[PDB]
């Protein structure tokens, strides 16, 4: 225990403590907790009470034993506390120190006293034997193992304590996370193992125990996934399986690792074998590993061959971002100071039909929100985009665009508007009147054209949609016109789509579109009021 | 001084809204800042057994401002004390000629808050990459942001403003979170002194304040058909579709005489010269456009909602309306600054030009319809943000078709 001040609490309002109820428990037992309870209410951390206590908690014991209780009941009802790091520090953000050490406290939760108006609501009972004499009542006077209450107010206990002795050397540097401690400091190594040795002593006059130097852990470091070395960090080795039938289950694991490993590897892809796992319910359904998937995972097994490691920060070098594209809406990008060196890298993809220059900026975007997570700041972009390009796209794109600072990067592929439309009609150019349409029962449909020309089509469309056979419409016209067309549709749908400018999709009719659209020179695309008699409009969805 | 109590609504519980990160720059001139306040009272320090939290940012002039988000509190307690201790709006503040606006959110900072409504205004300074956990605070005084501040308020600024008011009965005063906003009908030249007579007033009872809009234009705007010399078969479509789109807001528009007007299957250049009964109907329903909707009410119990539209060039649109088609109010912002704004900056400016209409009109707020990327917003905005209150917003999936239907 401690003389640390308790934290007040309280249960949720309007509630009473847990009244649960102890089941009977084997001989051996009962004999092996008492064992426990007598040693632990010699160390003040719990102590028996009378019979005024009226609540109960369950009391389990397993594999020397081990004392459990079963708190879950009483979790239910205690108030909330602020909620504990969500989010853990990432190894790319730690600056450099000549020395790192790392302290375990142990028996942490039970160093720490508990609000005293608030024990009576942990008792608990050591059951007679063939149920008889009555039971052992017993309480904690410190924080309970997995209590929703603990790991909270242990934070702060910890970080009232190291208080008084951050004040008196503000040159070291302590990181807390849950029971560790990992103290860092530019002192010469003599004088750094003689400020642990005087942590060590200050945390021991407050209750709590650390490791000697005969024990005090060394690099490298094996910390939540990564490999934390001097001057460099990496992530755990990872294990690619090899398997004939993979699980729904497995597939799971293994783009985790490969989401894992692309913080540092570069040019990891996960974009067709998550494809895989779109129609997943069961866990268990064996899936076939499609050739696209397997040409992916064969490209990842390489990149995984030789390790690679990233540095770690210098404040005060500047920040790079670089990003490439990958083909598929996939991105990958790098983060670093150094030209051989990266911070670290990952990728982004696309869900939800985009083009590459939307794209980008999203890719812009993500990497904006976790360099200020990360570094607390925001990086120069490096970027495979002429400045026209980007000027052209964001002054006529319908939503606002951040461009923060970047500069151009001349490595294919480039990233550039394929076509545009006209703005304008053009003249000396046929004008199209397109139409389609369909039938939702039967899937028949059909899309034609009647031009200024007097030229005039209709083709016949099985398995189709009123939305499909608008498209197949507009590119009937863009089949049969030349280098210049007029096209005019009823269908804001189908106007939607190609005002849009994507530059690929996942249907493979707006493929051949695009196509044409690349191929010919000018194409102004308009739009009219459907069945209001327009005129050049009104004869066209006759035929269809 | 006593303090007032301060209940939530039965049933509801403390705001518990996530704290965004910031930038190094950002961090630091908080910790300045909270720094001072704990020094004065204002704040202090809180414990784990405080669960609540409430959003703070760094905004600005050279001195960096604190800005607390109290969308949620708000929420969850001045929709009480709306009720409990309203401030009535008065609809005449539209009417004057000249509006200014003064800050006033420094005289808060007396007064202390109720002892148990305290835990309710925790925020939280956040730590680059997670090294700490955060600095926890509450208020111990009324804080700015919070509409329960001025409602309580609202008794000693009753009082501090009664002799300016006798003197000057024809000067329409309001009170909206931190701000007072004047309205007279004096020359410029007038009013301006005349807002220096309240400053000193204010300041020499105990306020400071750290130191124009005309609702004289304020209307909705009246739809512009194309004014064309000759016309062509385009022109006539894009003219038939516009046409077509405005009779879902004024009926009574007639399109029969110019769907004539383009029968046979013309080319996309062909000049069509517009019969006299094609005419007719451009003429007749260019004067039922001009003139303003009918059944237009504004509803004080639904919610006002604001659409804005990037139109080019530095020119943004906007409507206000509560239900679809009947626009309460609709405007057309353009910043004039030589390429020296970007998108994110103009759309900011709109929203915050877009909410003090609103607040001098009808004393609330619209939430807005943005034409932005969430995380684009999220995490930009602050960098232009000069008001001390919040909108309501949320962000625009897809994009107008309607884009020139209202330039
Ligand atoms: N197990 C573990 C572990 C260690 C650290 C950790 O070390 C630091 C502690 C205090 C200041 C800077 C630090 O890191 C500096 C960067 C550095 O040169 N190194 C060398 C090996 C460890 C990192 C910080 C955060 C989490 N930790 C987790």
């Amino acid at each position: 225990i401690s003389p640390i001040e308790t934290v007040p609490v309280k249960l949720k309002p309007g509630m009473d403590g847990p009244k649960v109820k102890q089941w009977p428990l084997t001989e051996e037992k009962i004999k092996a907790l008492v064992e426990i309870c007598t040693e632990m209410e010699k160390e003040g951390k719990i102590s028996k009470i009378g019979p005024e206590n009226p609540y109960n908690t369950p009391v389990f014991a397993i594999k020397k034993w081990r004392k459990l209780v079963d708190f879950r009941e009483l979790n239910k009802r205690t108030q909330d506390f602020w909620e504990v790091q969500l989010g853990i520090p990432h190894p790319a953000g730690l600056k450099k120190k000549k020395s790192v050490t790392v302290l375990d406290v142990g028996d942490a939760y039970f160093s720490v006293p508990l609000d005293e108006d608030f024990r009576k609501y942990t008792a608990f009972t050591i059951p007679s034997i063939n149920n008889e004499t009555p039971g052992i009542r017993y309480q904690y006077n410190v924080l309970p193992q997995g209590w929703k209450g603990s790991p909270a107010i242990f934070q702060s206990s910890m970080t009232k304590i190291l208080e008084p002795f951050a004040a008196q050397n503000p040159d070291i540097v302590i990181y807390q996370y849950m029971d560790d401690l990992y103290v860092g400091s530019d002192l010469e190594i003599g004088q750094h193992r003689t400020k642990i040795e005087e942590l060590r002593q200050h945390l021991l006059r407050w209750g709590l125990t650390t490791p000697d130097k005969k024990h005090q852990k060394e690099p490298p470091f094996l910390w939540m996934g990564y490999e934390l070395h001097p001057d460099k960090w990496t992530v755990q080795p990872i294990v690619l399986p090899e398997k004939d039938s993979w699980t729904v289950n497995d597939i799971q694991k293994l783009v985790g690792k490969l989401n894992w490993a692309s913080q540092i590897y570069p040019g990891i892809k996960v974009r067709q074998l998550s494809k895989l796992l779109r129609g997943t319910k069961a866990l268990t359904e064996v899936i076939p590993l499609t050739e696209e998937a397997e040409l992916e995972l064969a490209e990842n097994r390489e990149i995984l061959k030789e390790p690679v490691h990233g540095v770690y920060y210098d404040p005060s070098k500047d920040l790079i971002a670089e990003i490439q594209k990958q083909g598929q809406g996939q991105w990958t990008y790098q983060i670093y100071q150094e030209p051989f060196k990266n911070l670290k890298t990952g990728k982004y993809a696309r869900m939800r039909h985009t083009n590459d220059v939307k794209q980008l900026t999203e890719a812009v975007q993500k990497i904006t929100t976790e360099s200020i997570v990360i570094w607390g700041k925001t990086p120069k972009f490096k970027l495979p985009i002429q400045k026209e390009t980007w000027e052209t796209w964001w002054t006529e794109y319908w939503q606002a665009t951040w461009i923060p600072e970047w500069e151009f990067v001349n490595t294919p592929p480039l990233v550039k508007l394929w076509y545009q439309l006209e703005k304008e009609p053009i003249v000396g150019a046929e004008t199209f009147y397109v139409d389609g349409a369909a039938n939702r029962e039967t899937k028949l449909g059909k899309a034609g054209y009647v031009t200024n020309k007097g030229r005039q089509k209709v083709v016949p469309l099985t398995n189709t949609t009123n939305q499909k056979t608008e498209l197949q419409a507009i590119y009937l016209a863009l089949q049969d016109s030349g280098l210049e067309v007029n096209i005019v549709t009823d269908s804001q749908y189908a106007l939607g789509i190609i005002q849009a400018q994507p530059d690929k999709s996942e249907s493979e009719l707006v493929n051949q579109i695009i196509e044409q659209l690349i191929k010919k020179e000018k194409v102004y695309l308009a739009w009219v009021p459907a069945h209001k008699g327009i005129g050049g409009n009104e004869q066209v969805d006759k035929l269809v | 001084i006593e303090t007032v109590p301060v209940k939530l609504k039965p049933g509801m519980d403390g705001p518990k809204v996530k704290q965004w990160p910031l930038t190094e720059e950002k961090i630091k001139a908080l910790v300045e800042i909270c720094t001072e306040m704990e020094k004065e009272g204002k704040i202090s320090k809180i414990g784990p057994e405080n669960p609540y939290n409430t959003p703070v940012f760094a905004i600005k002039s050279t001195k960096w401002r604190k800005l607390v988000d109290f969308r949620e509190l708000n929420k969850r307690t001045q929709d009480f004390w709306e009720v409990q201790l309203g401030i009535p709006h008065p609809a005449g503040l539209k009417k004057k000629k000249s509006v200014t606006v003064l800050d006033v959110g420094d005289a808060y900072f007396s007064v202390p808050l109720d002892e148990d409504f305290r835990k309710y205004t925790a925020f939280t300074i956040p730590s680059i990459n997670n090294e700490t956990p955060g600095i926890r605070y509450q208020y111990n005084v009324l804080p700015q942001g919070w509409k329960g501040s001025p409602a309580i308020f609202q008794s000693s600024m009753t009082k501090i403003l009664e002799p300016f008011k006798k003197q000057n009965p024809d000067i329409v005063i309001y009170q909206y979170m931190d701000d007072l906003y004047v309205g007279s009908d004096l020359e410029i030249g007038q009013h301006r002194t005349k807002i220096e007579e309240l400053r000193q007033h204010l300041l020499r009872w105990g306020l400071t304040t750290p130191d124009e809009l005309h609702p004289d234009k304020w209307t909705v705007q009246p739809i512009v058909l194309p004014e064309k010399d000759s016309w062509t078969v385009n022109d006539i479509q894009k003219l038939v579709g516009k046409l077509n789109w405005a009779s879902q807001i004024y009926p009574g528009i007639k399109v029969r005489q110019l769907s004539k007007l383009l029968r046979g299957t013309k080319a996309l250049t062909e000049v069509i010269p517009l019969t006299e009964e094609a005419e007719l109907e451009l003429a007749e329903n260019r004067e039922i456009l001009k003139e303003p909707v009918h059944g237009v009410y504004y509803d004080p119990s639904k919610d006002l909602i604001a659409e804005i539209q990037k139109q080019g060039q530095g020119q943004w649109t906007y409507q206000i309306y509560q239900e679809p088609f009947k626009n309460l109010k609709t405007g057309k912002y353009a910043r004039m600054r030589g390429a020296h704004t970007n998108d994110v900056k103009q759309l900011t400016e709109a929203v915050q030009k877009i909410t003090t209409e609103s607040i001098v009109i009808w004393g609330k707020t619209p939430k807005f319809k943005l034409p932005i990327q969430k995380e684009t917003w999220e995490t930009w905005w602050t960098e232009y943000w000069q008001a001390t209150w919040i909108p309501e917003w949320e962000f625009v999936n897809t994009p107008p078709l309607v884009k020139l239907w209202y330039q």
